[PDB]
């Protein structure tokens, strides 16, 4: 009963999204990386004592094709809704991603989680109060990640996990 | 063996160890280095390698910039002659002439291989990245000051021919192929008649092959000089990745007005007909290898405003469910199949780019930028190699031509498509979807009737090609 | 998958091995004579129903890189040797290339085609019967080309493939 998920990333580009996957799958240990080997986006993992199999789609770069952005959403049961903490228009944004995701899984009630990624020493303009706040009125987890010290990036996939599994 | 000259009138004769050069575990491969010792194994005296030209001058700025390279290579460029050896001067002490052998070979063995490679990198340089020199004229002044004072007469022919070249550059290419490119082929819209020209009117196998021309001249187009360092992405991406950008904006544009084609058209035996042509240029796209061509079809299919119109799917004919089916599984598994076949046919072909950047900004974002290694900072390489290796993938694809004849007004007519008008976005976007939810209503709503608004035959003519004499 | 061929041509200056390359790769008659140092390109292409990829190597002709060619020939699998159909010095030329060939790769039996190139021109000074007389003694395909007119160019690329794959 190996349970796969199928996860989708969602956010503005620019700002670091990448890191959040590539510091999960990594190992993470290691600081070397190819995302071009197959099952560079696949990792199995022991949440709650059941273990899974994490299949993250991750299309960063890709953001100027936006007709795709159905396309790509249409394929995950599981959504990450991330912005940078030091931009605040792909803050603004996360309300057009969960509008869009609820669209093309024509769902009202979709498992995702809100994201609050720091990818460097630029300072915050969007403080956890106001994230925290956004994802109450949505129902919805938030977690915050680092970019660099992988503090909160397994906390974000497992919280999601744990959202679809409780769905 | 042979000398190197002293490491004190030239820094490119110091010693290899592990705190300046680290190699990959038949010429070796270079894991990390310092600039220094990157630029003497770029023109190393052993032997060449033009993949490792074409992966530095590609991805060096990350690390060096260009007027720093030129100085370097320039130092490169002037090595010692050694002195005259003992032999040497027993000789000229009694009035004869010296053997000189050693200062022949190293000229012969080391020097003539090193600066002719020195002048093969300017060469790449000049010849494929120009752009250095077009964003920075002083640049542009001291490489034309470097060629041009290169004396001895080894180096001639690559001199002169090196000064015309960057002359050729300053101030600024037709095709031959095998057989000659099909008859354009005609529907309803005759030609000259541009006002007529629409999605039913003009030949499908004719839309295929104009679309496919014209998405190859913006796949072509797009440099790496708008892919390295992950620019497209950045807040100048406008100022750097202008034909990319451009390139990505055709592909939506397209798929847009293939979603707008089909929920504009209210008429459900008339949608069915829009579908299923769109669905028959799908598959000239697929003879043609434009995967571009065939991404745009299937992403339009599966767009919100589409994907739902279930009574419309159901009407499309089984063989062409097929065809649609088995491109959209080209999208499955993180594009699993389309790799494969994409990796398979004969060119020429348009991939689909998005794949690419998305694997250029990973590998940038995901390796270090240096490798701590004995409290020296050495240069990452072989991350630059895996964002070339994917640049050239790129430039691969980039080289063949289409045998299609163009047609000025069926081209002028994609150009010009704009089906947002001047409407932003998401108003655009949600006004597709509207579209959709009136000509099929959600359940357990009953599906309205709506009038004919072609007044043209909706019968395709296929698309299979045609040969009169 | 595709199978890899490292193809080299080699030639006297001015014979035409850059312009047969830039011909076969880019379908596009290069009528500046701009001396190589080394050049390299790739080419994915189906020869027989199999798809392959090509990597060619454009070689100096010029004598002042006379001594840099050992590093190039111990690479290559399969050579086209190239002589203009106009200029005798440059078939003459053409015995030094094999038996230096042979001499780095220790094998009598290398992958190699004669290439006549430039058989657009009508002032010929080597005849057919001689080129193919020396061709035969090699024990090998002799084909005439031209860079220009794209005459024979295919042909003696992939016969030299074929040659590859049958060895
Ligand atoms: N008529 C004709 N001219 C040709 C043909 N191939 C090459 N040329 C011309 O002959 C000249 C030399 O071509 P080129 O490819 O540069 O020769 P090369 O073998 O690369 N020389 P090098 O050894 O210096 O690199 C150029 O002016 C080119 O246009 C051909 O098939 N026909
Ligand atoms: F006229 C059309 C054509 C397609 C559609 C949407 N659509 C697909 N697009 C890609 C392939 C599989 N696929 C479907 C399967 C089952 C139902 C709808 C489907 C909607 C109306
Ligand atoms: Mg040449």
């Amino acid at each position: 009963g190996m349970t796969e998920y199928k996860l989708v990333v969602v956010g503005a580009g620019g700002v670091g999204k990448s890191a959040l996957t590539i510091q999960l799958i990594q190992n993470h240990f290691v600081d070397e990386y190819d995302p071009t080997i197959e099952d560079s986006y696949r990792k199995q993992v022991v949440i709650d004592g059941e273990t899974c199999l994490l299949d993250i789609l991750d299309t960063a770069g890709q953001e100027e094709y936006s007709a795709m952005r159905d396309q790509y959403m249409r394929t995950g049961e599981g959504f990450l809704c991330v912005f940078a903490i030091n931009n605040t228009k792909s803050f603004e944004d996360i309300h057009q991603y969960r509008e869009q995701i609820k669209r093309v899984k024509d769902s009202d009630d979709v498992p995702m989680v809100l994201v609050g990624n720091k990818c460097d020493l630029a300072a915050r303009t969007v403080e956890s109060r106001q994230a925290q706040d956004l994802a109450r009125s949505y129902g919805i987890p938030y977690i915050e990640t680092s970019a660099k010290t992988r503090q909160g990036v397994e906390d974000a996939f497992y919280t999601l996990v744990r959202e679809i599994r409780q769905h | 063996q042979m000398r190197l000259p002293s490491a004190d009138v030239y820094r490119f004769a110091e010693p290899d160890s592990e705190e300046n050069i680290i190699f990959e575990e038949g010429i070796p491969i270079i894991k990390a280095g310092t600039v220094i010792k990157l630029i003497e194994r770029l023109t190393y005296h052993m032997y060449a390698d033009p993949n490792f030209v074409r992966t530095f001058l590609t991805t060096y700025r990350s690390f060096c910039k260009p007027q720093e390279l030129l100085s370097l290579i320039i130092e490169r460029f002037e090595i010692p002659e050694p002195e005259p050896t003992e032999a040497d001067r027993i000789a000229i002490e009694n009035g004869d002439q010296p053997l000189s052998a050693e200062l022949k070979r190293f000229r012969k063995e080391y020097i003539q291989p090193v600066q002719l490679r020195v002048l093969n990198v300017c060469r790449h340089w000049v010849e494929h990245h120009f752009y250095d020199f077009e964003r920075d004229a002083y640049l542009l002044q001291r490489m034309e000051e470097f060629i041009g004072t290169v004396r001895g007469k080894a180096m001639k022919k690559w001199v002169e021919s090196i000064t015309k070249i960057i002359q050729r550059k300053k101030i600024a290419h037709n095709i031959t192929f095998q057989s000659s490119p099909p008859t354009v082929e005609w529907h309803i819209s005759r030609p000259g008649h541009i006002e007529t020209f629409d999605l039913l009117t003009l030949h499908p196998i004719e839309i295929a092959r104009q679309l496919t021309l014209l998405e190859s001249d913006l796949y072509r187009a797009v440099q790496p000089s708008e892919l390295v360092g992950s620019v497209w992405t950045k807040e100048d991406k406008e100022i750097n990745s202008p034909n990319l950008l451009k390139m990505i904006r055709h592909t939506t544009n397209l798929t847009l007005w293939f979603e707008k084609c089909i929920v504009e058209t209210e008429n459900l035996e008339e949608r069915v007909a829009v579908v299923s042509r769109i669905i028959e240029i799908l598959q000239v796209f697929q003879e043609l290898n434009n995967f571009n061509g065939v991404l745009e079809v299937v992403s339009a299919m599966n767009s919100s405003p589409v994907y739902r119109l279930d009574h419309t799917f159901e009407q499309i004919p089984s063989r062409q469910k097929k065809i649609l089916e088995e491109a959209h599984e080209l999208s499955e598994d993180h594009y699993k199949k389309y790799l494969a076949k994409l990796r398979s046919i004969n060119p020429p072909c348009v991939p689909f780019f998005g794949i690419y950047l998305t694997n250029i900004l990973k590998t940038e974002e995901g390796n270090p930028e240096v490798l701590k290694r004995h409290g020296k900072e050495l240069i990452n390489f072989s991350k630059r190699r895996k964002v070339a290796e994917i640049t050239g993938e790129i430039q691969q694809y980039q080289n063949q031509p289409y045998c299609l004849r163009v047609e000025s007004d069926i081209k002028r007519f994609f150009e010009n498509l704009n089906p947002m008008g001047n409407s932003m976005e998401k108003e655009f976007t949600d006004y597709l979807f509207n579209k959709s939810l009136e000509i099929e209503p959600r359940n357990p709503k009953p599906l309205p009737r709506f009038p004919k608004k072609y007044s043209y035959p909706l019968k395709s003519p296929g698309v299979r090609p045609s040969n009169p004499r």
